[PDB]
């Protein structure tokens, strides 16, 4: 009976709905945290690459042998900064393995925008992939470039010009071990790459404001958050697809419908999506109401509120600047200046029911799936970053029983997109392992 | 804003068009009529024979 | 030995086609927006004319009536979509109420123009049929577009441009070859 | 050129200054001494 | 018995709908951002309307403009959070006051009128 199963898991992982929700053995108690500083600043991303014995041939996720199926990482920073790392070794930390830079020596003697064909990187990389084969390590940035490097000379071997004078890199996502890539421009598009040949298969057009935030699977069915205009839309290629999913949610009903019987935010906008099966996302918004999604309809399965915390609020003082106390306060005005958190950061670990909701909020707040499909509950913290958590990877590894879960992010003082970060208390520079068992 | 006088009026009822849903007619839009205290006065002293038209001329959508 | 083919004529024509008035109408609207035709301006208010008339009658008849507020939601949501009516005012008074200048406005060059990619009226109209701008995938060249909210938040350049995007275009790559020429003679 | 930048700061400071103790009924010197000492700090920047 | 002087704040409505129209106008080159700015478009004349924020540090520096936006009869509203207020002008930093300037050749003209319609509504 075991074997079966474990075979019929191995089998039907690519297809299905939502199948492991390995929430409750998880000893997130003593989820051990550990917080590397790296001395330059603005590190947008890292990024694992899993080296996966896969369930149809046996070989390895290798391009040779020299890796072993040891576990890979990449680290950029807006000072243009790449370094692979090895996070391989679990009682230890990652190492710090190959370094490439990018200075102001690749920008184009010539304007004209089509040849933009410089090796290197000259403006500001935003966004990395770790090719689910290790094959190639990607990259993308504000340059309007996709680079692609060979990881292990850390060499920039070929480019794709995304010929355009606005379509910055801002989001990417890879296709669960394909050959297609996913990335999304705030030009109103989400492009469909392809590395296996170096091509560029589909343009994707249809939010109104720029596209936020992407997330797919193994198929061909990606979910796009854009932000202001209140709206997500799933793109399925095959069938040359786009259905659209909106909220619009009014905090006038919601505080009616709490005297039907607390402090209501509108969504001004939204920031992340996780498709965590193929049939049910989450949506993060900037009013800090998280919503989770089922396909059919067109509305939320469930909108939650202050989740990361609310802010709290300034002070006599430096609100004010005059002397007197109780008209200092009087121009505090009370509970009519209040906001919530953000949320930055939203890791769902893949074919799961749980995310991972973490922001400059102190504290990553995670979250599961109830398996009747219909809400998600806030279980626990982790305490270890000190600094605004940009981009969460994770890796797992050990045997089918007893998994040790890595949550490995890159973590920056500034925002994800500008700077914004409203003076934040507690936060460095660099690497987060986060470190759960079972 | 129309302003209707006494030979409208006049040729209103010997051709028998109401008075709003003729305006719209003609207009395509919408049209408020409007007469003038003199005119309604023109209308008086003409008088005995005209009264018919002058209780219609005096119709409280006609401001 | 088949049927006639489908054709009507799409637009009418005012009644006193000279007159100081009409005239002077038809040279500040035609002026301020770039056109060429009174076949242009008649059509759009020949159509105008259409959708406001059938409006009127469906207002004069009787509340209540299915017949009145099935009619009525489908003109106002043929508006809402194209945008020129506006969200609140969704009302037979305002479709009644609604004019020539605004399907003027809502005409795409002019949209070109407004968001200001090009500085001149004409400048957006050679534009346009020369081919550099897109909403989207296909890049249009009737300037007579009529475009809506969803695509007017999408009006763009094309990527396949010398414009926003490849290589220079005729005569930039023939100046490129002389100037070459120049370098190398 | 550079004594106007030093300048120019300095009297976007004041600016800052003036609004504040003119509409305040009674100052903040806690922020003088901010804009003060940023005055020193973008001294001795340049 | 007086009002704090950033009178008056909005809804959290009207501040999702100014928020939208200001992003707009990030888009298309008419609005200018900065407290500065809006004094010398005052003094031009060319300023249609002003948002300002209530929660900078402290609130003096936006206060000095409630007499010119009176002395020229020019909307003025509050909203508050200058960080939002930043988000929306499409910004590296939180900004504290932005004007919408004057262009009768727009593509937003008529949201503009609407929502100062709105705003001398609720002053
Ligand atoms: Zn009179």
């Amino acid at each position: 009976d075991i074997i079966a199963s474990r075979l019929k898991e191995d089998v039907a992982e690519q297809q299905g709905r939502v199948f492991r929700y390995f929430g409750d053995k998880l000893l997130i108690s003593e989820a051990k945290q550990s917080f590397t500083r790296v001395g330059e600043n603005n590190l947008t991303c890292i990024s694992c690459f899993q080296p996966v014995l896969n369930k149809y041939t046996f070989e390895e996720s290798s391009n040779g042998d020299k890796n072993k199926g040891r576990l890979f990482a990449y680290t950029v920073s807006k000072d243009l900064q790449l370094t692979k790392y090895d996070i391989t070794d679990f009682s230890k930390r990652p190492k710090k393995l190959k370094y490439a830079k990018g200075g102001a020596k690749y920008i184009p003697t010539s304007k004209h925008e089509y040849e933009n064909t410089t090796e290197g990187h000259y403006d500001e990389i935003l966004t990395v992939a770790a090719s689910p084969d290790g094959k190639y390590v990607v990259t993308g940035g504000r340059d309007r470039k996709l680079i692609v490097w060979s990881t292990e000379s850390l060499s920039p071997v070929k480019v794709i010009p995304t010929k355009d004078r606005r379509g910055e890199v801002l989001s990417l996502a890879f296709r669960k071990n394909s050959d297609q890539l996913y990335a999304s421009c705030a030009d109103f598009k989400i492009r469909t790459y392809s590395i296996n040949q170096f091509s560029q298969l589909e343009i994707l057009y249809g939010h109104h404001d720029i596209v936020e935030d992407i997330s797919a699977l193994a198929m061909e069915r990606c979910v796009t958050v854009g932000a202001r205009d209140r709206t997500a839309m799933l793109w399925k290629i095959p069938d040359e697809t786009r259905l659209t999913f909106r909220g619009g949610d009014e905090p006038q009903k919601l505080l009616r419908r709490w005297m039907k019987e607390p402090l209501f935010f509108c969504e001004g906008s939204i920031d992340v999506v996780s498709m965590v099966d193929d049939f049910h996302f989450i949506t993060g918004s900037d009013n800090g109401n998280i919503c989770l999604w089922s396909l059919a309809k067109k509305k939320p399965i469930f909108t939650e509120r202050i989740a990361h915390g609310i802010l709290p609020e300034p002070s006599f003082n430096d609100i004010s600047g005059e002397t007197d106390e109780e008209l200092r306060k009087r121009q505090l005005q009370g509970k009519k200046l209040l906001q919530p958190f953000w949320i930055t950061s939203l890791y769902a670990i893949p074919y799961s029911n749980v995310f991972i909701s973490g922001s400059w909020s102190g504290s990553l707040k995670v979250w599961k799936i109830s398996d009747n499909l219909r809400s998600f509950e806030l279980l626990g913290e982790l305490s270890g970053a000190k600094g605004v958590v940009t981009k969460i990877q994770v890796v797992e590894s050990g045997k089918h029983g007893k998994e040790k879960f890595r949550i490995l992010a890159s973590i920056a003082k500034e925002h994800r997109l500008g700077r914004w970060i409203a003076n934040v208390s507690g936060a460095r520079n660099g690497i987060y392992s986060a470190v759960i068992d079972q | 804003q129309v302003l209707i006088d006494t030979n409208f009026i006049n040729f209103s009822i010997q051709k028998k068009v109401d008075i709003v849903r003729g305006m719209m007619d003609c207009l395509l839009a919408k049209c408020n009529p409007l007469i003038t205290d003199c005119v309604m006065a023109e209308l008086e002293k003409l008088g005995p024979k005209y009264r018919i038209a002058l209780k219609l001329a005096r119709d409280p959508r006609i401001k | 030995p088949r049927a006639p083919r489908t054709y009507s004529k799409t637009y009418s024509t005012p009644k006193r086609p000279y007159e100081s008035s009409r005239l002077d109408a038809e040279l500040k609207l035609a002026g301020e927006f770039g056109l060429k035709n009174k076949k242009e301006i008649y059509r759009i208010s020949f159509q105008l004319s259409k959708i406001r008339r059938a409006a009127r009658d469906l207002l004069t008849r009787d509340e209540k009536d299915p017949k009145r507020l099935f009619e009525g939601n489908a003109l106002i949501r043929r508006l809402v979509r194209v945008g020129v009516l506006s969200e609140d005012k969704k009302k037979l008074d305002y479709v009644l109420a609604l004019k020539v200048e605004d399907f003027l406005e809502r005409r795409l060059q002019t949209q070109v123009y407004k968001l200001g990619l090009a500085k001149s009226v004409h400048h957006a109209r050679v534009l346009i049929t020369q081919r550099h701008i897109a909403v989207g995938k296909q890049i249009v060249n009737i300037p007579s577009f009529m475009v809506r909210l969803d695509s007017e938040k999408h009006i763009d350049f094309a990527p396949t441009s010398p414009f926003g995007g490849a290589r220079p275009g005729r005569v930039a790559r023939r100046n490129a070859a002389r100037k070459a020429e120049a370098s190398g003679e | 050129k550079n004594k106007g930048r030093i300048s120019r700061y300095l009297a976007n400071k004041c600016s800052m200054a003036s609004r504040i103790d003119n509409y305040s009924e009674e100052p903040s010197n806690v922020f003088g001494s901010v804009l003060k000492k940023q005055v020193e700090q973008r001294l001795e920047f340049y | 018995a007086p009002n704090p002087k950033a009178f008056p704040l909005a809804d959290a409505a009207l501040t999702q709908q100014i928020l939208d129209v200001v992003q707009q106008a990030a888009n298309l080159r008419q609005l200018k951002k900065g407290a500065n700015e809006a004094t010398k478009t005052l003094n031009r004349g060319i300023s249609e309307f002003i948002i300002m924020a209530a929660d900078c540090e402290p609130i003096e520096i936006l206060l000095h403009l409630p007499l010119l936006c009176e002395d020229k009869n020019v909307p003025y509203v509050f909203v508050p959070s200058r960080v939002a207020l930043g988000r929306a002008c499409g910004v590296s930093r939180p900004v504290i006051a932005a004007s919408i300037t004057t262009n009768d050749a727009s593509a937003i003209k008529t949201q503009i009128y609407a929502v100062k319609d709105k705003i001398e509504t609720l002053l």
